[PDB]
RNA sequence: UGCGAAAGCAGUGAAGACAAGUGGCUUGUCGUUCGUUAAAAUGGCCU
């Protein structure tokens, strides 16, 4: 592939490389609009 | 049936129902299944192509 | 059908509003309608692409 | 005219506590103004004759008080979806403004009266009314620390109440409307603002004179100053937001906007901001992105230009490409 | 895929699958979406599998 | 899933000579109509403005036809010699009609009655008449006194300029398209000569050497003239003063030229010439001029015309020739309650903020082959296969579908004497051509290996086994023999 | 400064047992089913329904 | 204040319909466009608009299910061989109901429909119902998120409307 | 099956179990094993 790399495809085909009270209410209220 | 059904009958105690016309085959229709009978359902139940021309 | 054809009939008396459509209601060709289900809300659409809006104060 | 009826933020500006009308009802309803840190339950008033007039939140879980419109003011726990206490005045106006310090409850009424609540104790202690003060639609608490001296109310006419002695100790020439806004800017001025005009006049408190009059270039809505009077954003009647900045220094009596935002959609649709939010470097502008939902923007305002517009993503004909289908269909 | 209404006997038909079947079942709670599996018989070299759902409202492949 | 894919029609590789868009676009030109003028139709000129007139020269007349109906609508016959030429200004308001008197007579167009002026030129016949085509007040008219002249028409008693400096018998103006001081004429001894008008006149600027004596001169771009005169054109470009191009593609000698530009068509720019031997040919000027289509007439055609650029109706192209006729070929281009109850159906959606769009766009509609081989009809396939006045590559391309797709064998089990001879009967026909041939090889196999015991029975079909014998010996005949031609070119090598 | 690694994925790898037919199907849509839980023989994609995208 | 006096219409209003719980009116007619309308009385404002190109509505329909009260479907239909289901979460999801399984002799046109609930009543599950008005007699009902056909139920005449009766049994 | 070109060149069994027909016999089969490089149930494709 065309930036120096070298790609293979193994035979399970699997592509490979080589390579170079506040936040209280906040949480409670996000829980709430859950 | 594909056209048109020119005879159809039934047995005694109304389980099956028979059925043909003039595309030579026979269709049966069930009720047998106590299912089927207390819901007072019939069933496409089968098909038999035995004819030559039509019944 | 005809222009401004709506009626509010009153059951279980089923005597129909003496005082409401008058002949200055401006509902149209009356082609849709629906009450909205909570706030007693008529909503009456006609043929020129209209919904008018009434409440129905009891509610 | 604007869907939203009542809006505010609290202090640290990060919920709108905002109150619309649903089919006759209206509903309260509170959304976060950052999600990065949709709510969809609402209280529900029940009548239909029955609505709020002013709201302010409390600083401690965290609560709005509504001040309604048959002489109750309503405490309402946001974190659950129910009124936790109905204040009740003896009587049946509907109450113009309220405002608190500390868990003290100050409400103004329709028969120009003055009603003390203890949000602790959940009590009426005093009431009372005052002669030559009798349109009164604002009042606001001048913070003396935990002393809780110097009412601040405005009929049209602004007047400073001495609450101890039940007296109008100093009298201020207000606006030829109904005063609209009245807050305080330091320990020694406050901005007062009208009903349906574009001048703010700021005034002293220890003598009276109007130091500044500020100048917007259309009706003033809301207003929001910093927490340091280095900063005044109001929200005007045509949707813009105008920023004055540093308004008490030496333009030499009247002063007009230093920044000025608005809100255009890809379209060349204006849409309107209403009750937007200043502090420090950080600035919320608010507008409805649908019929009655809430959309916000922090703007880094202090390095934006003058004359500023805001380009958001609002469809006008976009045409509906499916997930799991490409272009050609 | 054929699917069969078992009261009249009606095949509903979709007829181009770009693999045979080996698996069809009906997934959600409504019956909303159909699972599928395609074996794509075309190289015999390999068994490679094409997992499809697809939702029965108009029977357009979501998440292939 | 998938759309069920079409059914590819066969197309076996190109051959040459096949139609290019540039002949296809031409050979549209049909409905020749013919009229038979008295003499020998000399000039033809088109209307400019709205141009849907053109102005054919007989002898002792002018008739004005129109293109919308191909007949005469005006005529000028208040001439007292031959006249020669006859052109429309560049706005279409007048028409310059030279003489064989030296009588230039300028009417107006679309008005036959009223003579506007009368131009008494040299005394031998006047021959070239018009308009300048930048200017409107000013008509160049040469004749047989080797010299064309620039009248103001405004000064009919002495022209406006005298181009003389010529030696044989003038008779071809032109003008440059964008110096409107620039005049191109053309004589009897080549030399194409052009003059600026600005300077003396006498003498021209500079001569363009054709070598036989031209018969036409226009001018293509503001920068390049094509010259015509003996068997070929050359075209000059006149900045470089320099000839490149020539075509002398013609056997007689190329009588006129004109050109056409950015019309619709699928050639940009068209040069189409008419050259005294039945033949009139177009030009391509963007790839060197090379010619794409021509057209042929029963005699020596004299003059030539295509209605100009901006025609925007039917558009024509007039060939007069010396015989005495003339041919034109052509291409062509509830209630208010109601409404009211059923308004919206037009709307399609401006100020909608979402726009779904699902209608799928009703494609093709299948044949009766396709359809049958859609729905499995084999032996049905083939019987709407063999139909009278079917395609022969539709037969072709159903029967490599069932040959590809399925089993021969398949589409011909039930069979018989009556329903085998529409298969054999095309095979007859189809197995002389290249395209077809091995297609009707394997049906024609595997139709006698499933059907020999029928060519023993029914003989109704044994002649016809016997013809396409005969026919198979006369085509394998014949592909042997092309194979000799083949080693026999091979040798040649 | 050559190294090897793998990147990519292969086949979602169903139940390649005999006499199970029917439930070959390993894959799972959530409760909430926005999301479609697919093995592999290499990784266990999930996939979004919404948007036809392998989310994590 | 007039629903629609924010947005216009472009042609007649065939169907209109409240939404069960939120404050939304959703208009429809032959402009095959279909616009809801947060309500009030002050400033009805559209919250939305969509418009079904060459597919005009006669019938649009808001539906919510008893399952979780979170679908929030819009059924719309007009004289076309489909229905369209737009599924509401605030681009658009809408899916294309064009599919009569075995029965589409009996079902030329999609029109007159409406919206129901059934129960499959061996368990206890409720889900959504539509009916279509067919041609000979019929009423085809199929089910509102699979869109497969349920059962038929066929009168003698000329089938001219229907409606939808509900009746408690136990818990 | 092997080798090769798209042509072609070399090479092709035994057990176990079951059924049927006449404990045996005979044939056929196998969601049984070892070795050799080794056609059919009227049944066809969506809007």
């Amino acid at each position: 592939n065309y930036d120096t790399d070298f790609i293979f495809l193994d035979i399970e085909s699997t592509l490979g490389v080589v390579g170079t009270n506040s936040d209280i209410f906040a949480e409670q209220l996000h829980k709430l609009s859950s | 049936h594909d056209a048109d059904v020119l005879c159809l009958t039934t047995d005694t105690d109304n389980n099956y129902v028979f059925s043909a016309g003039v595309d030579r085959k026979i269709f049966q229709f069930s009720q047998n299944t106590n299912k089927s009978q207390k819901n007072n359902r019939w069933v496409n139940s089968s098909n038999r192509l035995l004819h030559g021309n039509d019944i | 059908a005809v222009k401004d054809a709506l009626r509010l009939v009153h059951l279980p008396s089923c005597s129909v509003f003496s005082n409401w459509p008058t002949s200055g209601t401006p509902l149209g060709k009356v082609t849709s309608v629906a009450f909205s289900p909570s706030g007693g809300l008529l909503a009456v659409g006609n043929e020129q692409g209209k919904v008018r809006l009434w409440k129905l104060n009891h509610y | 005219d604007s869907p939203v009826l009542q809006s505010a933020y609290d202090p640290s500006g990060q919920y709108l506590c905002y109150v619309t009308v649903a089919l006759d009802k209206q509903r309260v309803g509170v959304q976060p103004t950052q999600r990065a840190t949709w709510n969809e339950n609402f209280l529900y008033l029940e009548d239909s004759k029955l609505k709020v007039t002013c709201l302010k939140w409390v600083n401690d879980t965290v609560a709005i008080i509504l001040g309604m419109n048959n002489g109750e003011i309503w405490l309402y726990s946001v974190l659950a979806n129910e009124v936790t206490y109905k204040f009740t005045t003896g009587n049946s106006y509907e109450i113009k403004d309220i405002d608190l310090m500390g868990n003290q409850l100050w409400c103004i009424d329709s028969s120009d009266a003055f009603y003390q609540f203890d949000l602790l104790q959940f009590k009426l202690l005093q009431h009372f009314r005052i002669n030559n003060c009798v349109q009164l639609n604002k009042l606001t608490i001048v913070p003396a620390g935990d002393s809780v001296a110097q009412l601040l109310v405005a009929s049209h006419s602004i007047s400073l109440i001495d609450i101890e002695e039940k007296k109008v100790v100093m009298t201020f020439p207000g606006h030829v409307s109904p005063v609209s806004t009245l807050q305080v800017i330091t320990n020694e001025f406050f901005i007062s603002g009208a009903e349906g005009d574009r001048f703010l006049n700021v005034y002293d408190i220890h003598s009276g004179m109007t130091k500044c009059v500020l100048v917007a270039e259309s009706d003033i809505k809301e207003l929001s100053h910093s927490g340091q009077a280095d900063s005044i954003a109001v929200t005007t009647e045509d949707g813009s937001l105008e920023i004055f900045v540093d308004p008490l220094v030496s333009g030499n009596k009247s002063k007009k906007s230093s920044k000025k935002i608005q809100i255009v959609s890809k379209d060349g649709r204006k849409v309107p901001i209403y009750n937007a939010f200043i502090n420090k470097d950080l600035l919320n502008v608010s507008w409805l992105q649908n019929a009655t939902m809430p959309y916000f923007k922090n703007l880094q305002w202090r390095e934006i230009p003058n004359e500023y517009t805001v380009e958001i993503s609002l469809n006008w004909n976009n045409k509906n490409k499916s997930a799991d289908r490409d272009l050609h269909g | 895929m054929s699917l069969w209404q078992l009261e009249t006997n009606s095949q509903q038909f979709l007829p181009r699958l770009n693999g045979i079947i080996i698996d069809c079942q009906v997934l959600g709670p409504q019956g909303n979406y159909y699972s599928l599996i395609l074996q794509m018989t075309e190289n015999n070299s390999n068994s490679d599998y094409q997992f499809l759902l697809l939702n029965a409202s108009d029977l357009t492949s979501k998440l292939s | 899933s998938t759309a069920r894919p079409r059914i590819i029609t066969s197309k076996a590789p190109l051959l040459p000579q096949q139609t290019t868009p540039e002949q296809r676009y031409w050979r549209q030109y049909t409905s020749a109509q013919l009229v038979k003028e008295h003499n020998s139709v000399t000039h033809i000129s088109f209307n400019p403005q709205h141009p849907h007139d053109f102005a054919v020269t007989s002898s002792t007349r002018v008739q004005i036809f129109s293109s919308r109906t191909r007949q005469v609508i005006k005529t000028f016959s208040r001439f007292k010699d031959v006249v020669y030429s006859a052109s429309f200004r560049s706005d279409g308001k007048l028409l310059c009609a030279g003489d064989a008197t030296g009588l230039v007579s300028v009417y107006d167009s679309y008005n036959p009655r009223t003579i506007l002026l009368s131009i008494n030129a040299s005394t031998h016949p006047t021959h070239v008449t018009k308009f300048h085509t930048q200017d409107n007040k000013i008509l160049a008219t040469a004749s047989d006194d080797r010299v064309t002249r620039l009248w103001d028409i405004s000064n009919a008693y002495e022209p406006q300029l005298e181009l003389t400096g010529a030696t044989d018998y003038v008779r071809t103006l032109s003008f440059i398209p964008a110096a409107p001081h620039l005049v191109a004429t053309g004589s009897y001894d080549g030399l194409i000569r052009l003059y600026d008008t600005r300077s003396s006149g006498s003498t021209p600027i500079y001569s363009l050497n054709h070598d036989q004596p031209v018969e036409n001169v226009i001018a293509v771009s503001p920068t390049q003239i094509v010259s015509c005169g003996g068997n070929n054109f050359k075209v000059w470009d006149l900045t470089s003063n320099k000839k490149l191009y020539e075509r002398g593609n013609f056997n007689k000698a190329v009588t006129c030229l004109d050109y056409v530009e950015n019309f619709d068509s699928p050639m940009q720019s068209a040069l189409i010439a008419s050259s005294l031997d039945g033949h009139v040919k177009v030009f391509d000027p963007l790839d060197n001029f090379q010619v794409k289509f021509g057209w042929k007439f029963s005699g020596p055609v004299l003059s030539c015309a295509v209605s100009p650029s901006t025609a925007q109706g039917n558009r024509h192209l007039v060939a007069g020739l010396s015989s005495g006729l003339l041919a034109i070929r052509t291409k062509k281009k509830k209630s208010n309650n109601f409404q009211r109850m059923m308004r919206g159906s037009e709307y399609q959606g401006d100020q909608e903020h979402i726009i779904h769009n699902d209608k799928v766009r009703s494609q093709r509609r299948m044949r009766a082959f396709e359809r049958n081989i859609n729905q499995f009809k084999w032996s049905e396939a083939l019987d709407n296969a063999f139909v009278p006045g079917m395609a022969k590559e539709l037969t072709l391309t159903v029967l490599q579908e069932l040959r590809k797709r399925g089993k021969v064998r398949v589409a011909l089990y039930g069979r018989d004497e009556s329903t085998l001879e529409p298969l054999l009967n095309w095979c007859l026909k189809g197995i002389e051509d290249v395209r077809s041939a091995s297609i009707v090889a394997d049906w024609v196999a595997v139709v006698l290996e499933l059907y020999g015991n029928t060519l023993e029975s029914s003989p109704v079909l044994q002649e016809l086994m016997i013809d396409l014998k005969t026919k198979v010996r006369h085509e394998i005949h014949k592909s042997k023999e092309a194979q000799r031609i083949e080693g026999m070119l091979q040798l040649l090598t | 400064q050559y190294k090897l690694s793998v990147v990519s994925g292969g086949k979602p790898a169903l139940n390649n047992l005999s006499s199970v037919t029917g439930n070959k199907n390993i894959a799972r849509l959530s409760q909430d089913q926005r999301n479609y839980i697919i093995p592999f023989n290499n990784q266990i994609k999930v996939y979004s329904v919404e948007t036809r995208q392998c989310v994590k | 204040k007039d629903a629609n006096a924010s947005h216009p219409s472009h042609s007649a209003i065939q169907s209109l319909s409240f939404h069960p719980s939120k404050p939304l009116l959703l208009t429809g007619g032959y402009d095959k466009t279909l616009r809801i309308y947060h309500i009030d009385g002050k400033t009805n404002h559209l919250v939305t608009s969509l418009h079904l190109v060459g597919s005009p509505i006669q019938t649009c329909t808001f539906y919510t299910s008893l399952s979780n009260q979170n679908q929030q479907n819009i059924f719309t239909a007009g004289r076309r061989r489909y229905m369209h289901s737009w599924d509401l979460s605030l681009t658009a999801k809408i899916e294309k109901f064009s599919r009569l399984y075995g029965h589409e002799s009996t079902q030329r046109s999609f029109e007159n429909f409406k919206v129901a609930h059934l129960q499959n009543s061996q368990t206890n599950s409720v889900h959504g119902i539509v009916l279509l008005q067919g041609n000979n007699g019929w009423i085809n009902i199929l089910h509102s998120t699979s869109g497969l056909w349920l059962m038929g139920c066929k009168i003698e005449g000329v089938i001219t409307d229907f409606c939808i009766d509900y009746q408690p049994i136990s818990r």
